[PDB]
């Protein structure tokens, strides 16, 4: 039941939609064109699907869609040199959880779990569960991740059956706004973002009231692990946030300005 | 309808007011059960907080124009989204879940419509409206409020439908925020009523506060300014309630309890109110400042937005606190 | 998503009254009753007989207003309803010959999607013109529906209500334009104001008369009739009269002890009103007039049932319409009695409700259990014993000992009924005449005296035999004289015998003689020698009627085999070895609904019964069960055209047919021994039966009923439990008491507390040094609380125990703890300030009743009141108003605890399976604990968070929990323990969704049906209306048949006032309103064997399962009624 696997895992959707990049899409993921015209696409799928669909199938339609894409993927393991020794170690129902793995990150992508394979292969399936719960891959989309590797530990559907109403979700975060406090940043931007700040906060504190929270900010103990820009770095993003939330508490007790 | 609870537990099986009794006893205790502090900041910036449309998480706009999303059972982070160049002042998702509303500080657009399904993008901003909020009956138009003047737009052109304002009978309102009755018929701006099918003002309320603009009550018989309770149909003044002065009030999801949240300028407590007499509940005092609070659908959880430390000393770490809804700490309790 | 699969149907109908009115709905010459039972509408056509029960009809909806009208060119009175729901229809009573269908004549829903609703709640009232229907559904506002004949979906429109807080509102009568009266309240004080209302403007104009400030507590307005007009305001204190400027008002003394609550016009003069108040009295208002009013008279009749609502029929006869007690038919006389009261009750009506508590009992026999329950408020407080069987109307009883053989006997062949009747003792045999109604000795010459009588009765051609231990003796009627004898060739005993009206079959040892009965003579036939000893015989002529049977059942020694004979050549036709190696006793054909059986007692109390083909032998569809242990005497009886047999044994039992599957009733006796159908001239259609002392002679009825004994108490009962070992009944109960000025307080009437046999007071000084706090007033009313030990047989109060000033009882235990052998009470109160918001303190208090006397074994103060307690493995559970605590009990028998539980608002309900604990909250719906033994704390397994304001939880099996909640619905939650998560499984999911439209009370697990060898698990529930109902489980399979079968049902089958099934049944509060899901509504699905099977087979189409037919489904609903 690798469709109804991957129905759960992936989501099945019937009318045309857009993916994350924009793209045409139908089914189960299925790409249709990569072209911005929506009539491109309607024509892709009434090539693909017998008729003519106006861009709305149905679950047999998907299906067969789906079929093929499972077909084309199975034909790229076939052809890999890091997954056809352990795509043929497998019966029907583990196979289908790597073939969930390379729809999720590509087979270019599940070929890095080496020595995740290597146990896979050598029938060693709880040791290979173990180490395949410490990814990235795990860490990010865990719900998807322990449903496929407990497919992989005891060669069943279990992870996909009689379960409940999936829990409310939410948009994936952006990425990190500069002053993020692990990702990395520059010194011209932190001090840009000061000057652009002070444009308004100078138009409802004096300068000596502002240095006066660069002083506050700057005399705190910084990491003797930090160089001088990391440090300097560190002292711009204080200010802001203390800055930020002095304009907050300002407008809510009034400003007349 | 017996004072003692006791009492009112043994006539409700045998010989079925009472509610209003059992309300004052629900909702005169709150339990703190758990504090959400900003990921990686030894000094949290959270600014403002409301509950996702499931309400399976806590939406907590932050100083810098980040919405930082916590998982309520857990606690740990689920999501952070840029929304503005500003303290978030506002959030408001919609019941069917697939839009947000917030407000910024000073940024400009100071509002924005945010997409809440797959991407949390905009789709389309207020640019000027610090203020902004949903329809009641039917979530399909925006009402934005810039100084005197509101705005309406429809959520899914983004064009703006009509504009409300009246500068002869306005009232300049400090706080001003323009909202809609629960009908959509009716809307509150500066203290004037306004018909909205034939965008006339209605009739103007008088002046006897400076900064509070007044909301419907969801009953859809009354009108709440500050301390000052009219008649919808009639105009005639009703209560007179001096506690209700200055706050930002709230109601539960019902609408049978009515929250209220306020040297330093802040406030330190919110008041309860039974929403059917106005007769308050209780005032439960946090030793912090607040700075928002919010409840869900429940009436379960209560979010409250408190500032760490002293009250005069205006730290800077400020974090959301859960209270549990009509729960109390016994003696034995505390070990 | 998950799901549950749950299915509900009715045990007992509501009982309650909640509305009654009067008027001419079936034709315009006669009077009608009408009852709204919350759900069910009775129709009654009014009679000097009492009441006529014409048509019960039900609707899907609570019916809150109910009022009939008479619009101008209509000939008799339609009839408006409103439901709880805010479904309005008008309905129109039409008699088509033989059958009678209400029809909707206006339909619609009236609900304001924004709307406060309003303290008095829903009001309903008509105009004198009929022009007009007001309703009062929420605070501001008038709903109007027009009644001009186009409005057929009862077009409405609000008006805006100045006036924010309405007590009451009627249509004044005598007035220029419609005009409503009501009392209002602000904060000056309350009031009575008028408005007329305009129809064509739509708006409120100004009121007749200006507005008056009434009593402080006015809280009912009546119309007055013309001539006279205004309005009468009934207070806690005084009765007052309204006009133009016309006033009046009296405060009699009388009418302050209590408050008036119901009201009815007794003359359409308006010149007297009946007037019930709250403990039960009945008042006469007496306008007095010169013409105008002089005065308002009050007047005290007597005492009837706390009424609900009152309605004068004719002739001085009055409807008690009673919620709180049994509602009653009640005659006003000119004369009053010895004690100075009118009212003499005719006729009393069993309302359970409410059902306050119950509990499940196997009292008499075993294998069938009994409801106990607490029922009724304040006077009329009782216990009920609601017993699942068929009842017998005994007309006669007569001190004969040790009958052992009973027969029916025609005495004069001119005359065709029973009127002889002859009985078997050992050894010798007496006959007695049954002229008229009492009976006397006699004999019929040509029967023995000397030996035992195996038989006797009318055999062919005019005479009557009788087979003894010696002879077969044949007799001719009109002479009376021994006529023909037969014997034993070599004289040897009768042992079996066996007859008909052409044939006769006896037994000696293992020898058969087959006999016919011809004019003067004993034919015999045939004769055989059986392979074993002969146990029982019979040849009853079964099928193709004959009146002379080719066929003779037989049941012998030493092989436990039941032979079907054929005759006269004996020849074995079938052999069925039974099971064991005790002999048959009782063997017997007979024909259920036209299809034939072989039934078989043997002696260890069980029973076979075998399809049985009457033309070949064949015995097949062996069936087993088990009818006590005395062996069973199998006798035929006929009703109407059906037939029965009823089973002798130490459990009497009667066997029916229903949908061609056999009943098994309990029969509500001793033990019968020996039993005969006796239609006599002063017993037509009677039974004649012999309890081995007494031969009693009564009237059967038809199919198994629900049968309610009353204990009355005169208290309100609050709690029950059973203890089995001293074979008597826990029950909590409270009296109302008022202080006097004495300073101490005075019961209004003796009651079970007060007369007990033995009593005793508790000693307790565990609340001295507590405050002393708000002292009662003179005349204030106070509660004292008591424990009652009642005997299970008489249900006399054996105890009574009275708690501490101011404790109320509150939850009540009966178990044993740890490693303590005795059994005893325990007892969770409060002290219950009436000023203070909730008790800070309380007792847990262990009793034990032994020997007679109750004794105090251990004592325990808390900080609250316990609101439930349950034994939880040999340990205490109980609530203390927001905590779960589990005790344990000590060697030294004192109660130590072990964990708390603090997660709660107020924790109300518990029930325990395993070492799961549910607990059910004020607001928070409920909530999953485990107690973790290896750490010996309590473990939080799963949550529901939604805001359902719970009144009692059970748990199903350890997945699933049962609620129900102050709205009327019910809801299933599941645990996911195969969960990825601890959020997951830490969430309980609301699965199942049901509104029940009553409020449930209590959960049990048990059952009323005897059970033994489609459906799992039995849960009973009893309501604030007395209705007792029923949850079970079902398959995915059975669900989703029975919900294909509800939407084909709902399609077919007409509503009253048409209303949507699916909306009726869908859960709705305040928060949210969803469709149903997880539970079947049993009473539908039964109401399809109420539908005709052309309705039967609409259904029925395009339908499959393990085609499917009309009679495959018969089958399969026939089943499900069996639960109950
Ligand atoms: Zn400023």
């Amino acid at each position: 039941n690798i469709f109804e696997m991957l129905r759960i895992d992936h989501g099945l959707r019937l009318k045309i939609y857009k993916d994350t990049e924009g793209y045409y899409t139908i089914g189960i993921g299925h790409l249709l064109t990569k072209s911005p015209s929506l009539n491109a696409a309607k024509s892709e799928l009434d090539k693909a699907i017998g008729r003519n669909t106006n861009g709305v199938i149905t679950k047999d339609e998907a299906e067969k869609l789906f079929n093929q894409d499972v077909d084309a993927a199975v034909r790229g393991i076939l052809r890999n040199a890091k997954l056809k020794p352990v795509y043929d170690s497998l019966d029907a129902v583990r196979r289908a959880a790597l073939i969930n793995m390379v729809f999720q990150m590509g087979e270019t992508g599940v070929a890095g779990f080496t020595n995740s394979l290597r146990m896979l292969q050598q029938k060693r399936w709880d040791e290979a569960a173990v180490n395949l719960a410490k990814s990235r891959w795990y860490n990010q989309t865990p719900n998807r991740a322990k449903r496929v590797i407990t497919t992989f530990r005891t060669g069943t559907w279990d992870a996909y059956k009689n379960l409940a109403a999936a829990m409310e979700r939410v948009p994936p975060s952006h990425r990190p706004p500069w002053h993020s406090r692990v990702v990395p940043t520059t010194m011209q931007q932190a001090q840009q973002a000061m000057w652009d700040l002070n444009e308004e906060a100078e138009k409802h504190f004096s300068r000596e009231e502002l240095r006066g929270i660069w002083n506050d900010v700057t005399e705190l103990p910084a990491d003797p692990n930090w160089t001088v820009d990391q440090a300097a770095i560190a002292c711009a993003i204080d200010y802001i946030r203390r800055t930020q939330t002095l304009l907050f508490r300002h407008y809510r007790e009034g400003c007349y300005h | 309808a017996p004072i003692n609870f006791t009492s009112r537990l043994n006539r409700r099986a045998s010989f079925p007011d009472g509610g209003c009794f059992d309300r004052h006893l629900i909702f005169s205790r709150f339990r703190p059960i758990s504090v959400f502090r900003e990921a990686n900041e030894d000094e949290s910036g959270f600014t403002c907080c409301a509950f996702s449309a499931r309400e399976r998480f806590l939406m907590l706009g932050t100083c810098t124009g980040q919405l930082k999303l916590y998982n309520v059972f857990s606690g740990q982070e689920e999501a952070s989204y840029n929304c503005h160049n500003s303290a978030i002042t506002h959030l408001e998702p919609s019941r069917d879940g697939s839009l947000l509303l917030t407000s910024a500080t000073w940024s400009q657009p100071l509002s924005a419509l945010w997409g809440m399904k797959s991407v949390f993008d905009m789709k389309h901003s207020f640019t000027e409206d610090h203020y902004v909020e949903f329809s009641k009956h039917s979530q399909d138009r925006v009402i934005g409020t810039k100084g005197d003047i509101a705005h309406i737009y429809d959520i899914q052109t983004g064009n703006k439908l009509l504009t409300l304002f009246n500068p002869d009978l306005a009232n300049n309102y400090k706080r001003n925020c323009a909202t809609f009755n629960p009908t959509d018929d009716l809307v509150l701006n500066d203290g004037v009523l306004w018909d909205v099918r034939s965008a006339q003002a209605i009739h103007k309320f008088d002046k006897f506060n400076m900064n509070i603009s007044g909301v419907f009550h969801p009953n859809g018989l009354e009108v709440i300014i500050n301390t000052e309770i009219w008649d919808l149909r009639t105009f005639h003044l009703l209560h007179t309630v001096p506690a209700l002065d200055q706050c930002r009030v709230v109601f539960n999801h019902t609408g049978t309890v009515m929250y209220g949240a306020m040297k330093s300028p802040f406030g330190s407590s919110f008041r309860t109110f039974n929403a059917t007499d106005y007769k308050p509940i209780a005032t439960i005092d946090v030793k912090r400042n607040i700075f928002d609070l919010c409840t869900d659908t429940k009436d379960c959880y209560l979010a409250v937005i408190e500032n760490q430390g002293s009250m005069d000393a205006l730290n800077m770490d400020t974090v959301c606190r859960l209270y549990e809804v009509g729960r109390q700490r016994l003696a034995e309790e505390l070990a | 998503g998950s799901m549950s699969y749950n299915y509900v149907v009715t045990a007992q109908k509501p009982t309650a009254v909640n509305g009654c009115v009067t008027g001419h709905f079936t034709s315009a010459e006669d009077l009608n009753l009408l009852i709204a039972k919350n759900t069910r509408l009775e129709i009654y056509v009014v009679t000097a007989e009492g009441l006529r029960p014409v048509k019960e009809v039900g609707m899907y909806g609570k019916i809150a207003v109910m009022e009939l009208f008479r619009p101008k060119g209509e000939s008799k009175d339609l009839l408006f309803i409103l439901t709880a729901k805010y479904n309005a229809c008008i309905l129109e009573y039409k008699q088509s010959g033989e059958s009678i269908d209400i029809i909707t004549r206006a339909h619609g829903n009236v609900q304001d999607r924004i709307g406060r609703p309003s303290e008095t709640g829903i009001i309903g009232i008509i105009d004198p013109e009929c022009r007009m229907i007001g309703l009062r559904l929420y605070d501001g506002l008038f709903k109007v529906i027009p009644l001009d004949r186009d409005n057929k979906e009862l077009k409405a429109f609000n008006i805006r209500l100045e006036e924010l807080h309405v007590i009451d509102v009627k249509f004044l009568y005598g007035c220029q334009a419609p005009t409503i009266c009501f009392v209002y309240q602000d904060p000056q004080g309350r009031h009575v104001k008028t408005y007329e209302v305009s129809l064509r403007e739509k708006e409120f104009n100004k009121g007749p008369w200006k507005q008056e400030n009434v009593e402080a507590e006015a809280s009912m307005v009546i119309a007055v009739p013309e001539p006279f007009g205004g309005a009468i305001i009934i207070g806690q204190e005084s009765i007052t009269y309204h006009n133009g400027d016309k006033y009046l008002a009296i405060a009699p003394p009388i009418i302050k002890q209590s408050t008036i609550v119901c009201h009815n016009r007794v003359d359409p003069n308006g010149s007297r009103y009946l007037l019930g108040d709250m403990e039960g009295r009945l008042f006469m208002l007496l306008l007095e007039k010169e013409v105008t009013l002089k005065d308002l008279r009050v007047e005290l009749l007597g005492e009837t049932s706390i009424a609900e609502c009152l309605t004068y029929l004719d002739n001085g006869v009055v409807f008690v319409g009673s919620r709180l007690g049994d509602s009653q038919l009640v005659k006003l006389n000119v004369d009053s009695n010895e004690q100075g009261s009118y009212v003499v009750a005719m006729e009393t009506f069993t309302n359970l409700g409410p059902i306050v508590d119950m509990c499940v009992v196997d009292l008499e026999r075993q294998g069938q259990g009994q409801l106990v329950t607490c029922s009724g408020a304040f006077k009329e407080g009782s216990l009920r014993i609601i017993r699942n069987g068929i009842g017998i109307h005994e007309h006669a009883s007569i001190d004969l000992p040790g009958i052992k053989g009973l027969w029916p006997l025609r005495s004069d062949p001119n005359r065709e009924t029973d009127d002889t009747l002859v009985l078997s003792f050992v050894g010798q045999t007496r006959v007695l005449m049954l002229n008229g109604e009492e009976v006397e000795e006699t004999e019929l010459m040509g029967f023995v005296d000397d030996q035992q009588t195996f038989f006797c009765g009318n055999v062919a051609h005019q005479q009557l035999i009788q087979i003894t231990s010696a002879s077969v003796r044949l007799v001719s009627q009109e002479p009376k004289a021994l006529v023909s004898e037969w014997k034993e060739p070599q004289a040897k005993n009768i042992s079996v015998a066996s007859c008909n009206s052409s044939q006769v079959v006896v037994a000696v040892g293992r020898a058969l003689y087959y006999l016919q009965i011809h004019p003067q003579e004993l034919r015999q036939i045939s004769h055989t020698e059986m392979e074993h000893e002969v146990a029982c015989l019979d040849i009853t002529p079964l099928g193709d009627s004959n009146g002379l049977s080719p066929l003779c059942a037989i049941g012998l020694w030493t092989d436990i085999s039941a032979r079907i004979l054929k005759l006269p050549s004996f020849e074995l036709l079938h052999k069925e070895m039974l099971g064991g190696e005790i002999i048959p006793r009782s063997i017997l054909m007979t024909t259920f609904e036209s299809s034939h059986y072989l039934l078989c007692a043997l002696g260890d109390g069980a029973l076979f019964y075998f399809g049985l083909n009457i033309e070949t032998g064949l015995l097949s569809d062996r069936k087993k069960v088990t009818l006590g242990t005395q062996p069973t005497v199998l006798r035929t009886f006929r009703s109407l055209s059906t037939t029965n047999v009823f089973a002798c044994s130490d459990r009497p039992t009667v066997i029916y047919s229903s949908n061609h599957k056999l009943v098994f009733s309990n029969v509500n006796l001793k033990e019968v021994n020996y039993m005969c159908p006796l239609n006599s001239d002063g017993y037509p259609d009677s039974l004649a039966l012999a309890n081995n002392s007494t031969l009693t002679i009564g009237t059967i009825d038809e199919i198994q009923k629900l049968h309610i004994r009353t204990v009355p108490l005169y208290e309100s009962p609050r709690k029950i439990c059973y203890q089995e070992v001293s074979q008597c009944f826990g029950v909590l109960s409270s009296r109302i008491e008022v202080q006097d000025t004495s300073g101490g307080t005075t019961a209004l009437r003796p009651s079970a507390s007060t007369q007990a046999l033995s009593s005793s007071v508790s000693s307790s000084k565990l609340f001295s040094s507590s405050t002393a706090p708000h002292e009662t007033s003179f005349g204030e009313e106070v509660e004292v609380h008591n424990l009652l030990i009642i005997d299970q047989h008489t249900f006399e109060v054996l105890h009574a125990h009275q708690f501490l000033q101011n404790e109320y009882a509150l939850s009540l235990v009966s178990c044993k703890l740890g490693k303590d052998p005795n059994t005893y009470f325990i007892v969770g109160t409060a002290m219950v300030y009436p000023e203070e918001a909730e008790p800070k303190q309380g007792r847990i208090v262990v009793f034990q009743y032994s020997d007679g006397k109750l004794q105090t074994v251990a004592e325990k103060e808390v900080k609250g009141a316990v609101y439930s307690m349950v034994e939880f493995n040999g340990k205490l559970l109980a609530s203390i108003n927001s905590t779960v605590r589990l005790y344990e009990w000590t060697t030294e028998k004192e109660l130590r605890t072990e964990c708390n539980h603090y997660n709660n608002i107020m924790a109300l309900y518990l029930k325990t399976k395993g070492d799961f604990i549910l607990v059910g909250d004020l607001m928070r719906s409920v909530l999953l604990l485990a107690y973790k033994p290896m750490e010996g704390n309590f473990e939080e397994i799963a949550r529901d968070f939604n805001p359902n304001w719970m009144s009692a939880v059970e748990i199903l099996d350890d997945d699933n929990f049962l609620g129900a909640e102050n709205a009327f619905n019910l809801f299933v939650c599941q645990k996911d323990s195969a969960a990825t998560t601890d959020e997951e499984r830490q969430h309980l999911q609301e699965v199942g969704l049901f509104h029940l439209g009553e409020f449930v009370n209590v959960f049990c697990h048990g059952s009323l049906v005897m059970q033994n060898l489609p459906t799992q698990g039995s849960v009973l529930f009893g309501t604030v209306n007395g209705m007792i109902g029923l949850v079970t489980s079902l398959s995915e399979s059975w669900y989703n048949l029975l919900l294909d079968m509800q939407n084909r049902l709902n399609k077919v089958i007409k509503s009253v006032g048409k209303i949507e099934h699916s909306f009726w049944r869908s859960f709705h509060t305040e928060r949210k309103t969803e469709p149903a899901t997880g539970f079947i509504d049993g009473d539908l699905i039964e109401s399809f064997l109420d539908i005709s099977r052309p309705k039967m087979q609409e259904v029925v189409a395009n339908l499959q399962y393990d085609e499917a037919t009309a009679d495959d489904l018969i089958k399969v609903v026939e089943e499900l009624t069996r639960i109950h």
